[PDB]
Parts: C-alpha cells; structure tokens; sequence
C-alpha cells in the first residue's frame, strides 16, 4: 500500500565523488509514538546478501563507515556517500516499516576510474509445484528476534516475503505470496521455515532469512543480519 | 479469530490428566447443556500465546503460573473474579501465585515440586545427599544398574540442584522481582552445575538423557533413581516397580530446592464464554469430585483446593511432594521468566554436553537474563499502519 521510488536508477562515478542517492514514499512514514522515521538503507554488493546501513532514516548501524550518512523527513530521503570508495560498488536499497515491508526498486552504483544464519532448501520444481526452504540460525537468543523472508529476483528485484514474530503470534505475508506460502518457526531447534506452494514462476529468486533487529533504544525496523540466499527455480 | 459462543475448548498438557478433565467437561455437559472439548497440544505452552495473540485458541488453558505474567502483559488473559467465598476454599500462597499487577489472572489447580523417585527393591535405603551418589552407582553398575537418571534437556529438572546452594532466578526483595539481580552466575548456582557436569564426565550420567529417556530407565527398573513430578507416577504404576518417592537428597549439606509450580487455568481474553468458564472452573473442576476426576486419570499431586489436599496429602507421596514444595521457591510469574528459561536451558545443555565450561555456560545464562528492560516475549518487528498489532 506504500510505493517507494529510487533517483537514480542507475549511477557511474568516478573514485572520490560525493554521491547522493533518493527515495521517496506515497506516504508519509513518521512513527507518531517513537517520533522515528520508518525508512532503512540496505547495500547488496554483487555475489553478497544485503546488509543493513542506515535505519531509523538517519541512524548508522554499528561496523557502517561513516561516510556513509542518512538523512531525511516526511516522504523525502536520502543516502549520501561523502568521497565514494572502490567497495561501495553495490545496489542500494531504501526498505520501509510504516506499513508492513516494502523495499524500493534499488540504485546501482558503479564506479569508473557469531551470528550465523544458513539456509538450505532450494531447487527446481515445475510451476504449481512445492519447496520448504529453511534457515538456521546461531549465536544470539533466537526466541528473542522476529524474523523475515526476503527474496531477491532477477531484475535487481528486492522483495519481502514474510515476517514471524519472535513468538509466531503475529505472522505478515506479501501479497505476492499470500496464501501460497507459509511462515514457521521452531524456537526449539533454532530454525525458521518457508512452505512454498502453489509457485508461479514469477517466485524463481534468491530467498534471504533475515533477522529484525532491536536495541535498548527501541526496535531497528531493519533487518541487521542475512543468510546467503538459498535458491529457488520454478521452470516451465 | 473466532473461538465459538456456547461451547467450553480447554486446553491441558499430555502428561497431565485430560481424560479425567475431559469427564468433567461431560458432567458440565449434561446439567447444563454446553459441550466441553479438552485437547492437549503439544508445546501447549508456546502454541498458547501464538495463537491467542489473534484472538484464537482455547477458553481455558493450564500451565504452571510462571508462564501467567507473560501471557498477562501480552492481553492474552482474562482477569478471574472469584469472590471471597470461593477465595478461601483454597490456600492463600496459590492466589498469590496467580496474581499479577495486583490481579488474580487465573485459577490455581495442583502445587507441583519435583520429589526423588526410588526403586525401593534396588535400593531400600536412598541417599540424603548428592555426594554420596558416584560411589553409589559404581556399586549399582556392578550389577548392570545406575543409580540416578533424569532429564537434563529441561532446565527445569536440574535447577534445584543448582539453587540448592544459592543459585537464584530473579531477587524477591521487598514484595518485588529485582530483574537486575540475576543468581545464574553466582558460587552456589557453579557449585551446583558443577556437580553435575562431574556426575556427567564420571560416567553416572548421559548428557544425552532427556525425559522418555530416563522414564523408560527407570520404569524397565535399570536405574535405581529418577527426578521427577507427581505426573510421573502414573506410568510408574502400571508398570510394577516397587517404588518410594520422598525428599530429594542434599548438596553440601542445603536441600535441593525445586521450582514450586501452581498448575493453574486461565481463561482467555479474546473468549466470548468467560462465565461459562467461571461456573465450570468454580463450580465443577475446582470440587472434591472435580479433581478427583483428574487425579484418578494421572494424579496431580498436592491440590491448591484445601479439602481436597487434606486428603491428598494422607498419601505418603503427597507429603513427600509438600516437603520438597516447601524446602522449594514458588517460581516468579514476571513476563522475563521466558527469558531466563531459555538461558539456563542452554547453559545447562551447553556445559553438561561439554560445548562450554561450566563458569562460560552460566556466563552466558547470567548476561542473557539480566538486562532485560521491557523485554517483550512475543516481539513482531512489524507496524501496521503506523502501529504495532497488539
């Protein structure tokens, strides 16, 4: 019910430029309890799972260099690079937490001169056929964390599946999924679980298990560590 | 997230009486025409708030109270209101249990503490004391037998040896739960695990033991000693081992001081019958009759309803369970509870099963239990138009 777009789509730069990079929301994604903005940044570097940048628009996640900045209010975001660097070659994505999950489309950026979590699961099947895809994880109280799928499809496509609470209480599905899929967990084996049924083949991605993360100042609303995505084919 | 008007879902774990329940629930049926289903889920005590947090699940459910002040916080509970009248059929100490912000959340059922379970024919004369138990079994296997075996997999089971020389959960000072003073860590707590973990390295125990496990040991009569609750008994008298249950043995001269656990009902928030639930529990579980029902399918132990325990408590097993009870802590009901299970289920498994050394394991219990400022128990990470659900 939210639409996020990403300016620019694509983006070449040279070794040392400063580079800003847009998002912007239907809506308005002001928390009116925490006073937060609901928006995070994420960088998926080819071959790598995202990882988490910015959350709460503005705030830097731990280990995140700090020419890497948020800023932003009201519908209108940004993520700037001060002076780009060589490893910054990745695709960047705005995620929103107003509503659900959505993340934006993405901004390619290229340049021109014991938390452990392990999925397992994925194949090939024909369309309308079945796969359960899982994940598991260790090295932080499991039975503490809500948990998400994210799946990544071919066109720099960056989706969220799922979420399950930390309890299993509170279960959140895409639309793109609703019905067909189904999210579990085991907070007795350390294990969360995706049935995939009913697949189009517009399902064929990369899946990420995914942890939502939270601190003693509130919960991120971000996701702030990810699998290796497990793959998922349904051919015709 | 609809639970159906004019009927009674009850929900009561496998090891406990549901078939004696359940012809209560037939009872409550023929004078008054509402139809009673008991099942009993596994992991009933996680399937409960899971699906309650919808609006789902059962009208009543039965857990030990210790999981009430998390369900509680989480609105997943009704507040009971029982008048003074049907207050006083039942000991003070069990409406305390109940109690959270002030407000009784459930009605309290049987007062259950782990006892020593003997095989009498093995072993006429059980040990007073933890220390004595190594050479014991040396004897015991000498004849193809051991001398002690429980579960380990449920941290349950092993705290009292580890509170026996002051290990502690959560501090009670002053009318209240002090979650910043944690006593996973602390000599008494390592002393305790310790011992333990030596029993395990001396070949007298299995890390690998879990509850079917030593009940089958115990039950087929090649190990001379089990741990265990009131529950257990049933499937210890069909088969026939002649066996005493009585006061669990001392280390370094304190008693071992099980969890007490206040077996009680709670009727859910999101039900449309809570009178019907009230009658039923005030009115036809919570009589002499209505817990005999149950007590005759798996017993419950010591009862929370006085007339009824006064004549439980003739049963020499009964007493033995009071006199463990009372040398025990009543478990705190506070929502962290969930926490702290969690972390001494790992600190227990991880040091008897030799991935972590005991000082590294209850480290670990110790920092995954304290700081927990507005610990949550069902965290969802997700807002829906703006806000959290629930």
């Amino acid at each position: 019910d939210i639409e996020l777009t990403q300016s620019p789509s694509s983006l070449a730069v040279s070794a040392g430029e400063r580079v800003t990079m847009n998002c912007k929301s239907s809506q308005s994604l002001l928390n009116s309890r925490t006073r937060k903005n609901q928006l995070a940044w994420y960088q998926q570097k080819p071959g790598q799972s995202p990882e988490l940048l910015i959350y709460w628009a503005s705030t830097r996640q731990s280990g995140v260099p700090d020419r890497f900045s948020g800023s932003g209010s009201g519908t209108d975001f940004t993520l700037t690079i001060s002076s780009v660097q060589a490893e910054d070659v990745a695709v960047y994505y705005c995620q929103q937490s107003y509503n659900l999950l959505t993340f934006g489309p993405g901004t390619k950026l290229e340049i021109k001169r014991e938390v452990k979590l392990q999925e397992s699961g994925g194949g090939f099947v024909k369309p309308g056929g079945s796969l359960r895809v899982s994940c598991a994880a260790s090295g932080f109280t499991f039975s503490s964390y809500a948990m998400s799928w994210v799946r990544l499809a071919p066109e720099m496509r960056l989706e969220w599946v799922a979420t399950i609470s930390s309890a299993g209480g509170y279960i959140f599905y895409s639309d793109s999924v609703q019905g067909r899929f189904t999210i579990s967990r085991d907070n007795a084996k350390n294990s969360l679980h995706l049935q995939m049924g009913s697949l189009r083949s517009g399902d064929t991605a990369m899946y990420y298990c995914a942890r939502q993360g939270f601190g003693n100042y509130g919960d991120y609303y971000a996701m702030d560590y990810w699998g290796q995505g497990t793959t998922v084919t349904v051919s015709s | 997230m609809k639970i159906e008007e004019g009927k009674l879902v009850i929900w009561i774990n496998g090891d406990k009486g549901y078939n004696g329940l359940a012809e209560v629930g037939k009872k409550f049926e023929k004078d008054t025409g509402i139809k009673v289903t008991v099942e009993h889920p596994d992991k009933l005590e996680e399937k409960f708030p899971q699906v309650a947090a919808t609006g789902d699940g059962p009208d009543i459910i039965f857990w030990a109270h210790d999981r009430f002040g998390g369900y509680a916080q989480s609105g997943l509970l009704a507040e009971i209101t029982p008048d003074k009248a049907f207050q006083d059929k039942l000991y003070p100490f069990t409406w305390d249990a109940v109690r959270y912000n002030g407000k009784l959340i459930a009605y309290p059922i049987a007062v259950e503490a782990l006892s020593l379970i003997y095989n009498k024919d093995l072993l006429p004369n059980p040990p007073k004391t933890w220390e004595e138990i190594p050479a014991l079994d040396k004897e015991l296997k000498a004849k193809g037998k051991s001398a002690l075996m429980f579960n380990l997999q449920e941290p349950y089971f092993t705290w009292p040896l580890i509170a026996a020389d002051g290990g502690y959960a959560f501090k009670y000072e002053n009318g209240k739960y002090d979650i910043k003073d944690v006593g996973v860590d602390n000599a008494g707590a390592k002393a305790g695990l310790t011992f333990l973990v030596d029993l395990i390295k001396n070949k007298h125990m299995n890390a690998d033991t879990d509850y079917s496990i030593a009940e089958a040991a115990f039950n087929k009569g090649e190990t001379a000693m089990t741990i265990n609750g009131p529950w257990a008994w049933s499937n210890i008298d069909t088969s026939k081992v002649n066996y005493g249950v009585t006061v669990l043995p001392t280390f370094k001269g304190q008693p071992s001081k099980p969890f007490v656990g206040v077996l009680s009902a709670g009727i859910n928030a999101a039900s449309p019958n809570k009178e019907l639930a009230k009658e039923f529990l005030e009115n036809y579980l919570l009589t002499d009759e209505g817990l005999e029902a149950v007590n005759k399918d798996k017993p419950l132990g010591a009862v929370a309803l006085k007339s009824y325990e006064e004549e439980l408590v003739k049963d020499p097993r009964i007493a033995a369970t009071m006199e463990n009870a009372q040398k025990g802590e009543i478990m705190p009901n506070i929502p962290q509870m969930s926490a702290f299970w969690y972390a001494v289920r790992t600190a227990v498994i991880n040091a008897a099963s030799g991935r972590q050394t005991v000082d590294e394991a209850l480290k670990d219990a110790q920092t995954n239990s304290s700081s927990l400022q507005n610990f949550t128990l069902d965290r969802s990470s997700v807002l829906v138009d703006g806000y959290s659900p629930n």
